[PDB]
């Protein structure tokens, strides 16, 4: 697997300064373009 | 008339990205008289429609399998969130509703620790590469083994078992040609558990 994503992923997954809509979106974005 | 079981998504599924985790509700016992079959589901109460219906099947014994698939995202079933399934049939009082999520406590990091084989296991063709991880909570993980960059395959693992301290513990072991293990090849264990960085972490061993 792309370990790149994977980093992302769980970065925006723990953001504490994300609400659930915007965690929801930035983990979307980051699935669909890598 | 009908029974209805419910599924999680497997440990890897919600810890990796690039996977997609599903639910899935099966449905046992449909009748040939009464065979239409509705699912509903509900997410912590509010539902949702990217459900999707296997084709059915029917079985030896005559009844229809009908199955519902959920696909869910990482984060929600990390974080805890209600899957409910409601199964609707003909030949029930009323609709049947089965509900899953996942663990609920504290997660708990697991610690990876690998082990060489015994001497005492020298004297054979084939070698056993230990992973010991224990500490974990809740008991969803996934383990596997890789060596140069490549899935090595010829490994089992335990179920996890639940430990003294109320987390869990398991053991993988990979069994190799010994010669591979003398040669100095070097492999790794791979853990992904939601209590990790990256929800991975790789040991390696080599002799
Ligand atoms: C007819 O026929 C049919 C068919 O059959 C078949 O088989 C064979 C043998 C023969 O028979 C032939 O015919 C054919 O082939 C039948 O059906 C059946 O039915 C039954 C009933 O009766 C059922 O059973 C159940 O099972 C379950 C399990 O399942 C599973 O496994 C198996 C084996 O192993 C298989 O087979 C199945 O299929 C399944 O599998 C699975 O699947 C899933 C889904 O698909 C999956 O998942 C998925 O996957 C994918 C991939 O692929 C992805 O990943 C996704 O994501 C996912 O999701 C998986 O993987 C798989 N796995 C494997 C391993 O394979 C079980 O579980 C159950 O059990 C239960 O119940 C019972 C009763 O009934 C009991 O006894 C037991 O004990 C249990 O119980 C339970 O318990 C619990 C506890 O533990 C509880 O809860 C709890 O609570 C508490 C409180 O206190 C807490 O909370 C906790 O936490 C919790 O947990 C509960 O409640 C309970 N429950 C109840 C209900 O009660 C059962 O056993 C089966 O399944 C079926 N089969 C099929 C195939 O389907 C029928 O029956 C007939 N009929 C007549 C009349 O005869």
């Amino acid at each position: 697997f792309n370990m790149q994503c994977q980093r992302r992923f769980y970065e925006a997954l723990h953001d504490p300064n994300l609400n659930e809509e915007q965690r929801n979106a930035k983990i979307k974005s980051i699935r669909d373009d890598c | 008339g009908p029974s209805v079981f419910l599924f999680p998504p497997k440990p890897k599924d919600t810890l990796m990205i690039s996977r997609t985790p599903e639910v899935t509700c099966v449905v046992v016992d449909v009748s040939h008289e009464d065979p239409e079959v509705k699912f509903n589901w509900y997410v912590d109460g509010v539902e949702v429609h990217n459900a999707k219906t296997k084709p059915r099947e029917e079985q030896y014994n005559s009844t229809y399998r009908v199955v519902s698939v959920l696909t869910v995202l990482h984060q929600d079933w990390l974080n805890g969130k209600e899957y409910k399934c409601k199964v609707s049939n003909k030949a029930l009082p009323a609709p049947i509703e089965k509900t899953i999520s996942k663990a609920k406590g504290q997660p708990r990091e697991p610690q990876v620790y690998t082990l060489p084989p015994s001497r005492d296991e020298l004297t054979k063709n084939q070698v056993s590469l230990t992973c010991l991880v224990k500490g974990f909570y809740p008991s969803d993980i996934a383990v596997e083994w890789e060596s140069n960059g490549q899935p090595e395959n010829n490994y089992k693992t335990t179920p996890p078992v639940l430990d003294s301290d109320g987390s869990f513990f398991l053991y993988s072991k990979l069994t190799v040609d010994k010669s591979r293990w003398q040669q100095g090849n070097v492999f790794s264990c791979s853990v992904m558990h939601e209590a990790l960085h990256n929800h991975y972490t790789q040991k390696s061993l080599s002799l």
